[PDB]
């Protein structure tokens, strides 16, 4: 009886919805120029599955209970479709194969689709259900597939130091330090209490588009200036601005955005392993009264400190505890999420299958439950000064179109420029037509 | 003071040539008074003299600690061990040149051929688990993001602590296997990781730089490119000439004088740090000629700190250059020579930014 995690529990449930809703998957398309050893690629795929038990794990059960069934490397190797194609039809094939649903009760949670273009050029697609792989796992997937292919293409079994921890250890660790849910003044009990007090089509498609969002360095500097003034980060500055925009658009005095945090970077054992380690954090901000941007920046800063002090309760478990009527067409607790990243090395640049010219093939935006996902890059000069804020407003297609998203992106850029040049502006006197 | 790294392309810049005319050892007050060693005999003296000074990083260590670590690692580069490693390196070279040919022209020789080859040889020499090599490169590379560099350092140190434990129990081949065999708990996991990281990083950077720029150097002397294919026994001489001409390790760290010495008539006071320009000492007497016998250069340093990996480097460069010239007779650059971009003078090794090649 191997337990699943709170995130796996939610992912399994949402996986039983059907073709109309795009599968909640992570996926990577790799252009491979050169002579590909197809039988070595198949062996390397099985080797990645052998290395990560979760990739050969199955999820049988029902509405009341789901179980983690770990298969061996052979029975439970990922399927490998070989689908000869022309560049012509690669966009449609990649989208279709990435969206094909998983039957997690009788299938391993990942698969591969090879698309031969010539004898020296192919495109490989790897899809993994988010019950088994998060965003960071895609990088781990490709790197471990490259390591296994280099050995397999030389007629050799991959020679690697095995995983110290498997995801089964993480599922039990979650079942453990969480079992004190019903106990006065317990660790997680304190956290469950913290979030309680702190807080459309009937069938979604989960299709996401994106529009660009650029802020010049001038307005970027003034936000960084105001952020430092209140002991906050650039995330806090954009969080406050976005909270004002949504407050006026929806006419609500209490806006709650979220943010996706990656795996716990402290737990170093999780670094090389595949898993649904995505942690989500609600950031409810009260705009009661009529606060100014500086004052909203403070409320944003304060909730981020308390929330990060309370991130051991999984978001999916908290959802079960504070959502009365959950919806498969509206994300729980928050529908808008914000990512603010410092510039860093791109993992796609360092993906290389030995013997093949490797380069990433772009895919459409990932399937999401959110209505809006603002992902921004916090560009800096070598001194740490503002050097532009560049990113994308990822929008839900069941909820906006490109024009409605462009109008939203432009509306937020205006708000960002306004509160930067006048941080004392109240919530009411802000320019949102 | 930046003149020591100004180059035409592979050749000495005019400003550096004018400086070397001013004798092989110049004093230069800035702020303090520095010294430039620009002559072969002068650089040998300032490196071979006991009157100068500068975990697992042998280059920043000094006696007696430098002796303690150099003693444990040096026998890994023995003549017999390098000879035993040749057929493996030869197969690695052949494989990467097979990938180069099958992928077809053009090819970005540096990141697609030279880099992978140098790192694959370095990992077979170290005894690293042969398919954790990509991961150890990625965890120890200098790609920015200081938090990421610290997190990668934590993850790599954890891997090395597990590998050192596995090796100290039942070791195997490679430099790490021998150091764990001949020495147990005499060397820590930190020093073991430092030695290993220096090999697969800065040492790989120099090897890949020699492979790339050396290929360009042979390409720009086509008659010697063909001569090396015609007379492959010239490989050892060609490598000595290539490393002398390239001098990818242009300048050395300052050898601060512990005493007041007089290399020539000019007195060097205690504290006047003297900077060694291997590029000047190797290129100020000169043309490229792989037929030269008994090459006279300091491309691998001198003194107690002379390059520990020169046996492997020479070995790997010879196999690569001779295999390359015979496998790709029509090899040429895919771009005009002007479009060949070189690293800007940054004092830390000299290299191409990329080498577009076709055939
Ligand atoms: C597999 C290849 C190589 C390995 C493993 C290697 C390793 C090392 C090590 C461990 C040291 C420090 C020794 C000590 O301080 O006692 C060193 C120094 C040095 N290496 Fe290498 N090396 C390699 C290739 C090269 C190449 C291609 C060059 C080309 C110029 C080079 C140039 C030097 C120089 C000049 C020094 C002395 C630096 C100084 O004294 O300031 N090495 N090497």
């Amino acid at each position: 009886p191997l337990p699943v995690t709170a995130r796996q529990r939610r992912m399994w449930l949402l996986s039983r919805i059907g073709d109309e809703a795009e599968g909640l998957h992570v996926r990577v398309a790799l252009r491979l120029r050169g002579r590909l050893d197809r039988d070595a690629l198949a062996g390397a795929l099985a080797d990645v599955g052998g290395r990560h038990e979760i990739l050969r794990t199955r999820f049988p059960g029902s509405r009341r209970d789901v179980r983690q069934e770990i298969l061996d490397a052979e029975t439970g190797r990922p399927p490998l479709e070989i689908c000869p194609a022309t560049e012509d039809e690669l966009p449609g094939l990649l989208a279709d194969r990435a969206g094909r649903p998983f039957d997690l009760t009788g299938e391993v949670p990942w698969r591969a689709h090879l698309f031969p273009l010539t004898d020296r050029e192919q495109v490989l697609l790897v899809v993994a259900h988010r019950i088994a792989a998060d965003e960071e796992s895609v990088d781990v997937l490709v790197r471990d597939l490259a390591a296994a292919y280099g050995a397999r293409r030389e007629g050799r079994i991959p020679e690697r130091a095995p995983l110290a921890l498997q995801f089964a250890d993480y599922a039990l660790w979650e079942r453990e330090l969480l079992a004190g849910a019903d106990e006065r003044d317990s660790l997680i009990w304190d956290q469950i209490e913290f979030w309680r007090d702190r807080l459309r089509p009937v069938l979604p498609s989960r299709r996401a588009g994106s529009v660009p969002l650029r802020l010049p360095a001038d307005s970027h500097a003034r936000l960084l200036e105001a952020a430092r003034s209140a002991g906050g980060t650039m995330f806090t500055a954009v969080h406050a601005a976005l909270a004002m925009l949504l407050s006026r658009l929806d006419g609500r005095t209490s806006v709650t955005i979220g943010t996706r945090l990656p795996r716990d970077e402290e737990q170093t054992g999780l670094v090389p392993m595949v898993g649904p380690f995505s942690r989500w954090l609600a950031l409810p901000v009260d705009l009661s009264g009529d606060p100014a941007f500086t004052e909203i920046l403070g409320r944003a800063r304060d909730v981020s400190e308390d929330a990060h002090r309370h991130q051991d309760l999984p978001f999916e478990r908290l959802a079960e505890l504070v959502v009365p009527v959950p919806s498969i067409t509206r994300h729980p607790i928050f529908q808008v999420a914000l990512q603010l990243d410092e510039d860093d090395v791109r993992p796609e640049e360092s993906w290389a299958l030995p013997g093949l010219r490797t380069s990433p093939v772009p895919m459409p935006e990932e399937a999401m439950e959110l209505d809006l996902w603002l992902k921004l890059l916090d560009h800096r000069t070598d001194e740490g000064d503002a050097d532009g804020l560049v990113g994308s407003l990822v929008y839900a297609e069941d909820r906006f179109d490109r024009a409605g998203a462009e109008a939203l992106a432009q509306r937020l850029v205006a708000l960002l420029e306004q509160v930067g040049a006048a941080p004392e502006v109240r919530l009411s006197q802000v320019d949102v037509p | 003071h930046r003149v020591l790294h100004l180059r035409d392309r592979l050749d000495l810049a005019a400003e550096l040539k004018l400086l070397c005319e001013r004798g092989p050892l110049v004093r230069i007050p800035l702020s303090a008074v520095h010294w430039f060693a620009l002559g072969y005999d002068v650089v040998r003296e300032v490196l071979g003299s006991e009157k100068f000074d500068k975990p697992g990083n042998l280059l920043q260590l000094d006696p007696p600690e430098h002796t303690r670590l150099r003693r444990m690692v040096a026998p890994a580069y023995s003549v017999r061990r390098m000879q035993a490693l040749e057929p493996r390196v030869q197969a690695i070279v052949d494989d990467h040149l097979d990938t180069m040919a099958s992928t077809g022209p053009p090819v970005e020789f540096l990141r697609e051929v030279a880099g992978p080859m140098a790192a694959r040889v370095a990992c077979e020499f170290l005894g690293i688990p042969l398919d954790d090599r990509g991961e150890l490169i990625r965890l120890t590379a200098h790609r920015g993001g200081k938090r990421r560099r610290v997190l990668n350092g934590h993850a790599y140190l954890a891997y090395m602590r597990e590998l050192a434990a596995r090796l100290r129990r039942d070791p195997g081949d490679g430099m790490l296997g021998m150091v764990a065999r001949d020495h147990g708990a005499d060397i820590s996991d930190e020093e073991l990781a430092g030695l290993c990281a220096v090999v697969m990083n800065s040492s790989v950077e120099q090897t890949e730089s020699c492979l790339a720029a050396g290929t360009l150097l042979l390409l720009e002397h086509p008659e010697q490119f063909a001569l090396l294919r015609e007379r492959p026994e010239l490989g050892e001489q060609a490598v000595e000439e290539i490393v002398r001409y390239l001098s990818v390790f242009e300048g050395l760290d300052p050898r601060t004088a512990t005493e007041d010495v007089e290399i020539g008539g000019q007195v060097i006071k205690k504290g006047e740090a003297v900077f060694c320009s291997l590029l000047a000492a190797n290129r100020a007497d000169d043309g490229f000629d792989i037929t030269r016998k008994e090459s006279r250069h300091v491309a691998f340093g001198h003194g107690i700190h002379h390059c520990l990996g020169a046996p492997l480097a020479r070995m790997e460069l010879r196999i690569a250059f001779t295999t390359l010239v015979s496998r790709f007779p029509s090899l040429r650059t895919a771009v005009p020579a002007e479009e060949i971009r070189f690293r800007p003078p940054s004092s830390n090794v000299f290299t191409l930014l990329e080498l577009p090649l076709t055939w």
